[PDB]
């Protein structure tokens, strides 16, 4: 029960399970498969002060287990602990049904985006232009318009 | 083709149901009659 | 070698102040190192042989304060650590009498499929050795049918520990079992023969299972509800079903798809 | 250019409909 | 339950009247 | 990345694309032998 | 013999007569189509699964 | 001399004579139609690449005296493989190592060799970006090291020569995988050069970090490609989970990837087989034995299948679990009729209702079924002959004694006799009253079930179904 020890409220062991979910919630990436709540309200518990760093781990776990949205969400309250994380072989997996949601959301958006919008995000759409610098960093342009018309920017 | 990739290494039916039956139960159910006659 | 916990572990301290300072030890063990099964280094076992020792005697007192979400917190720590391939001790005093433990517990927290998927981790030890951990696979196998005197004959037969708040859960579990056994189609029982089946005497106990259920306190009497008339001639629910039915019948027959 | 690829694979789906309710849409008729 | 039956197997004889008239053109036509 | 957002779907929008070529194939054959007996 | 048809009781001797002619034209007349229809599956093996 | 001189060189040509026709037709093949115009979705080359398979599965035996095979290796190896006019001397080529065997000595390739025979792929103007020749000319050395195995101080030499594909497979994971068909005809040299990776492994090694690496795997499948990646990665991540204890059941449960939707007939039929074995190990009885059965009849015509000596005993197992039992000796061969007599000798005992019948086969065959590793599932059938027994007397006594039950399946004790009837109730088995009092259990006599509704219930499942398999002849016909 590697996050069963999440049981002590006490913040010396909430500030220890993020120090310990950097290199421990890589092997048994399974045996976490029913995580959400240790994880958000855990994430919104301040005592586990790196509280977006268990939104990474759930992230870790959840697309794991096919639950890509579950990662995806976990990504989303992960604020900037995951919003950086944008160029790896993984990250790329969460960073897939963000804006493949996003950029429907945002299709609706331009198509009318006068009252009655979703919630920006601030961090579904945060990598948007974050990986639009992308489209500028490594020098590849023809796929930003794709991106752009496609998220309906 | 015949790959099967390996992890590891009537006549027949009607008497089956009867050696189901009588399996370990009076094969040469023969001379027992002629012992069950003074006994019953 | 920054142990500071030498003195008062074998020794019984009932719920003193120790455990504050205990897990405050704890504390101090997770500012040198992790928990992690340190793959390197094999050769220092100081994280590994004599900190698992804390973490086991941790879960021993963790049930005898009835401290039951905390107590399958350590448990599951100690699965993590035997996980591990290098080589530690086989095992101890200890290891039989704990993962068996678990064994018997988990068999009172009414999830039967975590019972079983124990059982690749130990294939030869439940049968043919390992007669300690026969006796709590045996015993869920006697709950399994309906063996109930067999069950009690173990509970005359306890030998590795006490066991006691595993065997009084499971009084409890077969107490509403029975009260759920004595609904079944009877006739008039005295007030000696259902009486007993449990293990009671005569206290009022009785009354609070025949107040609970029905088979109502009469003269020496359980009156039997063995109606089982109202359900049954129901043309209207197969006329509702099949007339669906027919006409899905109809949709792959002539309608080319 | 892999969006060149989504909005000709678009193109491809709708015209592929396209024919298909088509051709579909006479067994009936046909028939009769 | 019984005319339903002959249905299956009805067709199946026709899909063996197909792959009598699918491999014995392939090799003689092209 | 934003490369990764839309690029999983354009994998396979080329794989559906013979799919309804198929249905076409497998229901203009018969259309036509249909439509052929008929002027017949 | 099932020359008559009833039943004998052993105590006090009491015949218990019936009668109905139950069915029996509904369901072996198309019990007996099944078997025939087996050996018509069987018969696809000389034209099928030996040729394709 | 002569007892060399007339049986040794034969060897070296008339494998020259096949070796010429089979791989070298796939070399003249797939790196012209799998690098170049295509390989299409009725391909060729994989079958082509199944026939080059098996053929030398049960080819090679011998360490190659004459250097009949151990010359083959510096004639195949020397290989650009780049275009026709540069392979036009190579063609010459494999014929003018043929002579290197026949005037001369070549090098004796016995357990020692093989470390000249991997570094090739930079002489005289080789590459890695043309895969479909560079992943089957590792595949073209990769099998027959690994095919024999012969494990004497070699597994180093079947490593580096997995390295250099496994440096094919990062540029596989990687480089170009689109339209070529760089992911998908290399999956096969995947998932099969994984079972070569893994009885290396499953000999001597250990096994979990190429399953994280197969987790990298399966991270760029259906990722890139959603055709037989989605498939071999999951037999093969599953194949040594069954038997560990890790959580690898619920997971499998909830993931998407229980449908690749298409895997080639061979690899899906087993395929339903491995999570057949997860609802059987993990109590779901009623789901899997329609998946068993499914894993059963899609399987090919081969003699010498010992895995389908495994699934023919497991897949009535759970219905001893539910009751159903078929003649399992309906198919009973040479091979079938020695792996039966230990497990037919046990579903005797199912059918009759004596209970310490099971001790008599427990200690007989304790140990047989340790072998076959289904141990843990036999140990909990007295439930299941405890019930079977209490139908057959229910049906068989109107008014018994419960004190005359218990004898009759030595049980020992007729106090618990009244308990089991009480759970017989419970679970349903048989439904009249026991005069506790008394002590007879008295049964009622059936009444007319003609006349209730659940006959249609055997129809109503069947109804349907045969209007499917009609509906099955019609979109399955008209294909011209």
């Amino acid at each position: 029960g590697i996050i069963s020890l999440l049981d002590e409220d006490e913040p010396q062991l909430k500030e220890f399970a993020l120090h310990k979910l950097n290199a421990v919630v890589n092997d048994f990436w399974a045996e976490i498969s029913e995580s959400v709540d240790k994880i958000e309200v855990l994430y919104e518990d301040e005592g586990f002060r790196s509280r977006q760093f268990a939104a990474l781990v759930a992230s870790k776990v959840f697309y794991h287990l096919g639950a890509f949205e579950e990662s995806l969400n976990y990504a989303l309250g992960a604020g900037d602990l995951f919003n950086v994380n944008d160029n790896s072989e993984y990250v790329e997996t969460i960073i897939a049904k963000c804006i493949d949601h996003y950029t429907k959301q945002c299709v609706e958006n331009a198509d009318l985006p006068e009252g009655e919008k979703k919630p920006i995000d601030q961090r579904l759409e945060g990598i948007v232009n974050k990986m639009f610098q992308r489209c500028l960093d490594d020098h590849k342009y023809k796929q930003a318009i794709g991106i752009a018309l496609e998220t309906r920017r | 083709m015949s790959e099967k990739k390996q992890p590891v290494d009537e006549d027949n039916w009607d008497d089956d149901n009867v050696e189901d039956d009588f399996s370990n139960q009076l094969r040469a159910e023969l001379e027992k009659h002629g012992y069950k006659m003074e006994t019953s | 070698m920054y142990e500071q916990l030498k003195g008062e572990w074998n020794r019984k301290s009932p719920n003193l102040s120790k455990c504050g300072e205990e897990l405050g030890r704890l504390k101090l063990v997770l500012l040198e190192l992790n928990f992690l099964p340190t793959t390197g280094t094999k050769l220092t076992k100081q994280q590994l042989i004599l900190a698992r020792d804390i973490l086991e005697i941790g879960a021993q007192w963790s049930i005898l304060r009835k401290d039951i979400p905390s107590f399958e917190r350590y448990m599951a720590q100690l699965k993590c650590y035997y996980f591990d391939y290098k080589e530690q001790l086989p095992e101890s005093a200890y290891m039989h009498q704990l993962l068996g433990l678990n064994l018997l517990f988990l068999l009172s927290q009414n999830r039967v499929a975590e019972f079983h998927t124990e059982l690749e981790r130990l294939p030869a030890k439940d049968i043919q050795t390992n007669v300690y951990i026969k006796h709590p696979v045996s015993l869920e196998q006697y709950l399994m049918e309906g063996s109930y005197n067999k069950v009690f004959l173990a509970k005359g037969n306890i030998p590795a520990e006490s066991y006691t708040f595993f065997i009084d859960i499971l009084l409890d579990t077969i107490r509403d079992e029975i009260a759920g056994c004595i609904e079944k189609a009877y006739e008039k029982i005295l007030f000696t023969e259902a009486t007993r089946i449990l293990f009671f005497n005569t206290p009022k106990k009785m009354t609070d299972y025949a107040k609970k259920r029905g088979w109502v306190l009469g003269p020496n009497n359980y009156y039997s509800f063995a109606s089982q008339q109202q359900k049954p001639e129901d043309t209207t629910i197969p006329s509702t079903e099949l007339a669906k039915q027919v006409i899905e019948y109809a949709r792959q027959l002539e309608m080319i798809v | 250019d892999l969006y060149s690829r989504y909005k000709k694979l678009q193109q491809e789906l709708e015209f592929l409909e396209v024919q298909e309710e088509y051709i579909k849409d006479e067994q009936k008729n046909l028939k009769k | 339950y019984l005319a339903s039956l002959i249905r299956s197997v009805v067709a199946l004889h026709n899909l063996i009247n197909n792959k009598i008239a699918n491999r014995d053109a392939e090799k003689k036509e092209g | 990345g934003l490369r990764q957002y839309y690029l999983s779907k354009i994998e396979e929008l080329q794989l559906i694309v013979n799919d309804k070529s198929q249905n076409l194939r497998r229901l203009q054959a018969q259309r036509n032998e249909l439509n052929a007996k008929v002027r017949l | 013999d099932k020359k008559f048809h009833g039943i004998l009781d052993q105590g006090e001797g009491v015949l218990i007569i019936f009668d109905e002619p139950p069915v029996d034209k509904t369901y072996e007349a198309a019990l007996e189509t099944i078997q025939n229809m087996s050996k018509v599956v069987d018969s696809l093996y000389n034209k099928a699964k030996k040729l394709t | 001399p002569p007892g060399g001189g007339e049986q040794e060189p034969p060897p070296p040509p008339a494998p020259q004579d096949v070796e010429m026709k089979e791989e070298a037709a796939t070399g003249g093949g797939s790196t012209g139609e799998a690098d170049g115009k295509t390989a299409a979705a009725a391909a060729e080359h994989s079958q082509r690449e199944l026939d080059t398979v098996t053929l030398e599965d049960i080819k090679e035996h011998v360490k190659q005296l004459e250097k009949a095979v151990s010359g083959k290796e510096p004639r195949f190896v020397l290989r650009a493989l780049r275009m026709l006019p540069s392979t036009s001397r190579r063609l010459n080529h494999y014929v003018l190592y043929k002579a290197v065997q026949g005037f001369f000595t070549s090098n004796n390739a016995t357990r020692d060799f093989l470390l000249p025979f991997l570094e090739e792929p930079m002489d005289t103007e080789a590459d890695l970006q043309f895969r479909p020749r560079t992943g089957k000319a590792a595949s073209t050395p990769l099998l027959p090291e690994v095919e024999a195995y012969l494990q004497l101080l070699v597994v180093i030499f079947m490593m580096n020569s997995k390295r250099y594909k496994e440096a094919q497979k990062i540029s596989d994971d990687l480089m170009q995988k689109i339209s070529t068909q760089n992911r998908r005809a290399l999956d096969l040299v995947a998932a099969k050069c994984y079972y070569y990776h893994a009885r290396v492994y499953e000999f001597l090694d250990k096994l979990d970090v190429v399953r994280s690496f197969l987790h990298a795997r399966l991270r760029t499948a259906t990722l890139r490609h959603d055709a037989d990646g989605q498939a071999t990665l999951l037999n093969l991540l599953l194949r040594n989970y069954l038997h560990y204890s890790l959580y690898d059941q619920a997971e499998k449960l909830v993931s998407k990837s229980v449908f690749p939707e298409q895997a080639n007939n061979n690899e899906w039929a087993r395929y339903l087989y491995y999570t057949g074995r997860i609802k059987a190990i993990q109590l779901e009885y009623s789901e899997a034995r329609r998946t068993m059965t499914n894993a059963l009849r899609k399987a090919p015509q081969h003699t010498a299948v010992g895995f389908k000596q495994t699934v023919h005993k497991l897949l009535i197992v759970v219905e001893l679990l539910l009751g159903e039992i078929p003649d399992r000796l309906q198919f009973r061969q040479p091979s079938l009729k020695r792996s039966l007599m230990p497990y037919f000798l046990l579903t005797q005992a199912v059918r009759t209702g004596n209970l310490a019948k099971f001790n008599q086969v427990l200690d007989q065959f304790g140990e047989k079924f340790q072998a076959d590793g289904t141990y843990t599932l036999i140990i909990r059938l007295r439930h299941n002959v405890i019930k079977t027994g209490v139908r057959m007397i229910s049906l068989s006594y109107s008014r018994i004694s419960l004190a005359d039950i218990a004898q009759k399946l030595q049980l020992d004790s007729p106090e618990d006799a009244e308990f089991i009837v009480a759970k017989a109730i419970r679970d349903g088995v048989i439904e009249a009253s026991i005069n506790h009092e008394k002590g007879y259990v008295q049964s009622k006599e059936m009444i007319d079930i003609y006349s209730t509704r659940e006959p249609q219930l055997a129809f109503h499942q069947r109804i349907s179904f045969c209007l499917d398999i009609h509906n099955m002849s019609v979109k399955a016909m008209r294909f011209p």
